[PDB]
């Protein structure tokens, strides 16, 4: 009934009687805690005595009662401090719950304590009694032989020694299962931690374990060197392949390394490979000559451009301004991309006479997308349109140098020095409007061409095109400085451009220099936080429009709540309409990897009173959700297609087409009604210039490269982030703000190709791998898994999503080593029985290589 | 096997429903098996969970009859059985930690306060009551009402009437069940009349008149009248007659609290309106009650704050106030302030709702 | 959000220079209509494309 | 546990968004008065 006999002895005199009282109380503390709660100061006084030795028992009793009160933190101290009253080795409701809390305490702290000092766990800073309970939790976990728990608690609690020991110890080098655990932490450590400092340490140390080699995944080995850009990891990577040289291993790696890595690293790695002693094999793979040949191959065989459709479009009206010509020029170039097909231009040369100056520049340049892929006849076609050979028009002449830069971008090396001279040359004089447009094309083209690689000579040149303040050329120049100096910028470029934006006056310049300033900040994060503050603090619309993108780019990939919050604040409260649109677009890029969250964010914001918000959101949702499904997403854009304002209709149509390329054609029943609608608008002449503009370019994206090639961001054909892609869409968002900006969509058309592959050197095998597959080379626009034969399984249209269900068989000369790669942009099955039966049909790459 | 787990559970609930005297033959004999049934593959699963698939109420119904001590028969130093129940309920109490536990958790506290109300000591109540707060949005209208009823009972010994009045009035405005209109309704009414007596403001039992037995009412009227007319003599003889009643209900505590109140109520009806009230009248009234403590009691009377007066006995007059307020400062504004707070909480619910 | 919009629709709607009440004299098959307008003259006018 | 991290992430995005609703709501209040005044 009462605890009163016991409690009476707890206050009675003599140490012995108090020792007995503690142990009498002990047995039933839990049930009677309420009464015993009043006696806590008395119990606490025994605890504080260091002469009385049943202090530990008094503490234990205190803890139980505090737990029942809600003071979990206080009891956790008190059990440790007792020096035996923390025992996890018993199993209880008390014990389980306060252990749950203890980990929470260490983890919270561990966030703070890492930031001050990254050796804290190594040291007395978080007290040994706590650190022991945590270390025992690790051991507890490991015993259960489920590694994801052990690694979890330690990741949150910033202990590197535990992440290493966990991977090390358990290795059977089953062997696959340890490797799986390694790959799960890797994806995780980048996408869930935002701290640089932690993430690098894990990534280099895990590289070593994979580098030992008995079962290791090449894609993952490659990823961690790309992100961190460290020369030492690359040196070891290459040094390993010398020792364990196989044509198979060596291709796989180089083929990864040519997609994922950026140019300036690419170069720095090659420099090291030569200095270490080199393989001539890798240097050919890194050319990207193979990938451009593959693309050509694909498009030639798999065609279905539907020029009857484009013919259909153009001919419905020639009204609705010179904008109407700009659209069908742009839809031509997308349809015919890398297939080589001039159909619009052959027919209409009167059409060119209709077209304005700026439309004529898009039309020349559209040929730049068409002959992209050939890096030999790409220059060749543009030759009759160069200076020293003149042109038909100066308006053509300008678009020629923009089309060449499209073709040769990221391998512009020679042409760049050439183009630089035209630039430095017409800064001295050339205020005639024909020479400005010439100076314009050179400036656009060269920024594309030197993109991703520092050239201070490029920065310097262009800055003087800016000092002329041409409304025409300044735009070009400005992007060109951002495009080149991509990376981490310099302190210099930031302060010099930003001051200069207030000093000089033009609208076109202000828009160009803002986007210019954003571009240099990629992967920066907190180091970019300083220029973000300055731009948002400018009360100029142009700079604030640019300000969003800076966050977008700096944080590009890594989801950050702080970064997105800054864009939400600018977006809602500013009066200026333009800034709202730019800023919703900007949300998508941070949130690229949390693409499930986008349908909830833009569920609200498609219902707005300002049209600018609605247009920007069709694009926002579209960008982020491009690389994968999202049917719910397609349901939002539905109202926006028929939204009362013309520019909201435009933007929904364009947006819709970038996601559903070969998910179209009755996969989703609705998509037929959307495709039909695209047709209806064009055929109608009671639809406005921007609405029909919107229908016409959206037709080009869907039907891009003969219905075979796709709009990605957060790729499923290369599987990693691409610089080309984020930047490319940002140019894309402006196309009425300045007209020839479309062509940067060129930079991120990706092949869906399903081809035979060899681990060994190429010769073009083509064979079906017959695994069961859905209908989506049978559902494309118009003129499951079960493990059975299927109708077509090599080439066709297919889908990136479907390609993963068709996996390379062991039943020929082609051997799996990956159970299919998971990507489908460069192929690769490993060929273990070279120059044998299993097809043989040489491509055009084997006519010169 | 999915089916097996589920099938055990549905069976355990079913046995708990049946055993309220159908296919049954001794609630106590069967208790062992009911404890047995409860703990594996049921009580065990739920560790961070609460539901109305788990229900203390079923077990409450069972346990309550045993606590008439007619199966114990008072042959023993303490019940084992109640200690076992209490041990087990307190074991749940640990598991609850105010994260999602307010549901079943609240019933356990009703049970714990009941054992204190039968014969324990009600100073332990304070913590449970506090612990037990956390936003309540999963407790049923009858459950809210019973908890309040028990809570009110706690308050009254602790000498906190106003708090108890608010709770009992809030209780009877829950529960559309026609099964808590029966004897439970009577118990609730009993307590609302007792609280009315204690404050001594006490209105007539008019409202109660078509919602209680005329047998209950007349004694109930008798008590109220004793206070109202303000006689000690009338009051004592009413206690003497309806002794069995006050004992039976266990609201025998009234006899202590009310006596001091009754004598004060008796001075109050005799007017205190004008600037002096002659000492002889007030002395006269008091003289009947006790004429050895006429100064001591009037002084005490003033001290309490029930009424307030000034005395000179070197003038031999008792000086008094009207007992009627003023509106000219913050105290009516405080009533304005309470009302607006009440409205806002209510507003928040309508919007939410 | 709807409320903001409702008020706005009224603000636009109420800005108008007013439309004239008139009477169709007779229908013309070139998609013109003859209307004798009450306070104005008589005009032959171009019917709506959608009427 | 790789699952728990993932689920915590999904919820977090959601949280930022629940605050976000509130901030657009505040803004709308200002614009509602100005419009009604205008008429």
């Amino acid at each position: 009934t009462t605890a009163a006999p016991l409690l009476a002895l707890l206050r009675e005199n003599q140490d012995s009687v108090k020792t007995y009282a503690l142990e009498s109380i002990n047995n039933v503390v839990d049930q009677l805690w309420s009464e015993i709660s009043n006696e806590l100061p008395d119990i606490e006084a025994l605890y504080d005595d260091d002469t009385f030795s049943d202090r530990e028992m008094a503490a234990l009793i205190a803890s139980k009662v505090y737990y029942n009160l809600g003071e979990y933190e206080s009891a956790v101290k008190y059990a440790l401090a007792a020096k035996d009253r923390f025992d996890i080795d018993e199993k209880s409701q008390f014990v389980e719950t306060i252990v749950s809390k203890s980990i929470e305490m260490y983890v919270q702290e561990a966030s703070k304590q890492y930031t001050k000092d990254e050796q804290f766990y190594t040291k007395d800073i978080i007290d040994p009694k706590l650190t022991s309970i945590f270390e025992r939790m690790i051991e507890k976990c490991l015993k259960a032989s489920e590694l994801k728990l052990a690694l979890g608690i330690a990741l949150e609690g910033y202990r590197l020694d535990i992440i290493e020991s966990a991977l090390k110890s358990k290795l059977d080098q089953s062997t696959s299962e340890n490797v799986k655990i390694i790959n799960y932490l890797l994806t995780l450590a980048i996408t869930t931690v935002t701290n640089s400092k932690f993430r690098s340490s894990i990534l280099r140390k895990s590289f070593d374990f994979l580098m030992n080699m008995p079962n290791c995944d090449y894609l993952t080995l490659n990823k961690v060197v790309v992100n961190l850009n460290d020369a030492g990891l690359a040196l070891q990577l290459f040094k390993k392949l010398k020792e364990e040289n196989d044509e198979g291993l060596s291709a796989q790696i180089a083929f990864d390394l040519v997609s994922s890595a950026s140019q300036q690293l690419l170069e720095i790695l090659v420099t090291e490979l030569t200095a270490q002693g080199y393989d001539p094999a890798l240097l050919n793979i890194l050319s990207g000559l193979p990938t451009c040949d593959y693309y050509n191959t694909f498009l030639l065989n798999n065609k279905n451009i539907d020029i009857g459709l484009l013919n259909k479009s153009k001919s419905s009206l020639d009204g609705k301004f010179s904008l109407f010509h700009t659209a069908v020029s742009v839809a031509n170039g997308f349809m015919h991309a890398g297939t080589t097909d001039n159909s619009f231009i052959k027919a209409n040369l009167p059409w060119l006479g209709k077209a304005q100056n700026w439309a004529k520049f898009t039309a020349t340049a559209s040929l730049g997308v068409i002959h992209k892929g050939n890096l030999l006849e790409g220059k060749k076609v543009m030759a009759p349109y160069l200076p020293g050979s003149r042109a038909s028009s100066r308006f053509i002449k300008g678009g020629s140098l923009y089309g060449l830069g499209l073709i040769y971008a990221g391998f512009g090396r020679d042409t760049t020095d050439y183009l630089k001279n035209i630039i430095v040359e017409n800064s001295g004089t050339s205020g005639d409007e024909d020479v400005d447009v010439l100076l314009h094309g050179a400036s656009l083209g060269i920024g594309l061409a030197a993109m991703g690689s520092a050239n201070i000579e490029v920065y310097e040149a262009l800055k003087e095109v800016l000092y002329n303040d041409s409304a025409t050329s300044g735009e070009a120049a400005a992007l060109g400085m951002g495009l080149c100096m991509l990376g981490t910028g310099k302190p210099e470029a930031i302060h010099d451009m930003f001051t200069y934006s207030q000093e000089t006056q033009h609208g076109n310049i202000t828009r160009g220099l803002a986007v210019g300033l954003a571009l240099i900040n990629y992967g920066r994060q907190e180091l970019a936080d300083d220029l973000i503050t300055k731009m948002l603090a400018s009360d100029e619309s142009l700079l604030r429009y640019g300000g969003a993108f800076t966050i977008a780019l700096a944080y590009a990939g890594t989801g950050n709540n702080s970064a997105v919050k800054r864009l939400l604040h600018v977006a809602v409260s500013d009066s200026n309409d333009d800034v709202r649109r730019a800023a919703v677009i900007a949300l998508g890029f941070v949130l690229l990897r949390d693409y499930t969250t986008v349908p909830r964010i833009v569920q609200l914001l498609s219902k707005s009173h300002n049209a600018h918000v609605r247009c920007g959101t069709a694009f926002a949702l579209g960008i982020a959700c491009a690389g994968k499904g999202l049917q719910s997403a397609i349901d939002v854009l539905d109202p926006l297609t028929k939204d009362p304002v013309d520019f909201v209709r435009q933007a929904a149509m364009i947006a819709l087409s970038m996601i559903l390329i070969q998910q179209t054609e009755k996969l989703n029943p609705q998509v037929a009604d959307i495709n039909k609608n695209f047709l209806s608008v064009i055929t109608n002449k009671h639809q406005e210039g921007l609405a029909k503009f919107g229908a016409c370019v959206a037709q080009g994206i869907m039907n891009a490269g003969g219905r075979n090639v796709t709009i990605q961001l957060e790729n499923a054909d290369t599987g990693t982030l691409d610089t080309k892609s984020v930047v490319g869409l940002v140019m894309f968002s402006q196309f009425w703000y300045w007209f020839p900006l479309a062509h940067f969509l060129s930079l991120s058309f990706t092949p869906t190709t399903v081809i035979g592959i060899r681990g060994s050197d190429q010769a073009i095998p083509k064979f079906q791998m017959n695994c069961y597959a859905k209908e989506d080379a049978f559902s494309y626009p118009r003129m499951k898994y079960s493990s059975k034969p299927y109708k077509v399984d090599n080439m066709t249209r297919i889908l990136p999503q479907q390609s993963r269900y068709i996996s390379f068989i062991k039943d020929d000369r082609f051997v799996p080593v990956r159970k299919f790669k998971g990507n489908n942009g460069v192929v690769v099955l490993r060929d273990r029985e070279p120059k044998e039966p299993v097809a043989l049909i040489e491509t055009v790459r084997q006519m010169k290589d | 096997k999915t089916i097996e787990v589920t099938a055990e559970i549905n069976c355990f609930m079913h046995l708990l429903v049946q055993l309220f005297l159908w296919d049954s033959k001794e609630l106590e004999q069967l208790v062992e098996f009911n404890r047995k049934v409860v703990i594996p593959n049921l009580l065990c699963y739920y560790n961070l969970r609460s539901l109305n698939l788990i229900n203390a109420k079923l077990w409450f119904y069972i346990y309550l009859s045993h606590e008439t001590l007619a199966r114990s028969s008072e042959e023993i130093n303490s019940d084992n059985q109640n200690i076992i129940l209490r041990s087990t309920m307190m074991k749940f109490l640990k598991i609850a930690s105010l994260k999602h536990d307010n549901e079943t958790k609240a019933m356990l506290i009703n049970l714990i306060l009941r054992d204190f109300l039968n014969n324990g000591e009600v100073d332990s109540a304070s913590d449970f009551i506090s612990k037990l707060e956390y936003p309540h949005t999963d407790v049923s209208s009858s459950l809210e009402a019973r908890y309040f009823f028990y809570l009110s009972k706690i308050n009254a010994i602790q000498l906190d009437y106003s708090t108890a009045n608010e709770y009992i009035i809030a209780a009877i405005r829950k529960a559309p069940h026609n099964s808590k209109s029966l004897g439970f309704l009577q118990q609730s009414n009993k307590l609302h009349c007792c609280i009315q007596l204690l404050m001594g403001d006490i209105p007539e039992l008019s409202f109660f008149h078509q919602s209680n037995m005329q047998k209950s009412l007349l004694p109930y009227y008798h008590l109220t009248k004793a206070v109202k007319l303000g006689d000690l003599k009338k009051f004592t003889s009413t206690i003497t007659k309806y002794k069995q009643l006050l004992l039976k209900d266990d609201t025998y505590q009234l006899c202590v609290r009310l006596r001091s109140n009754v004598i004060k109520t008796g001075i109050r009806i005799i007017s205190l309106t004008y600037k002096k009230i002659s000492l002889r009248d007030i002395c006269l009234k008091l003289n009947l009650d006790s004429e050895q403590t006429v100064e001591y009691m009037v002084s005490r009377a003033i001290r309490d704050g029930v009424i307030e007066a000034k005395i000179n006995h070197e003038d031999g007059f008792i000086e008094t106030t009207e007992l009627l307020n003023i509106y000219d400062s913050e105290d009516p504004q405080q009533v304005f302030d309470e009302r607006i707070k009440f409205a806002n909480q209510l507003h928040d619910e309508y919007l939410v709702s | 959000n709807d409320k903001v919009r409702f008020i706005k629709d009224e603000l636009r709607l109420l800005q108008e220079p007013g439309s004239y009440v008139g009477e169709v004299i007779k229908i013309v098959s070139d998609k013109k209509v003859l209307v004798k307008v009450q306070p104005e003259g008589k005009y032959i006018v171009d019917v709506a494309k959608d009427i | 546990y790789f699952k728990l991290k993932k689920l915590e992430k999904e919820y977090e995005l959601l949280t930022l968004q629940e605050d976000y609703i509130k901030d657009e709501q505040r803004h709308l209040k200002r614009e509602l008065k100005r419009a009604q005044e205008e008429v």
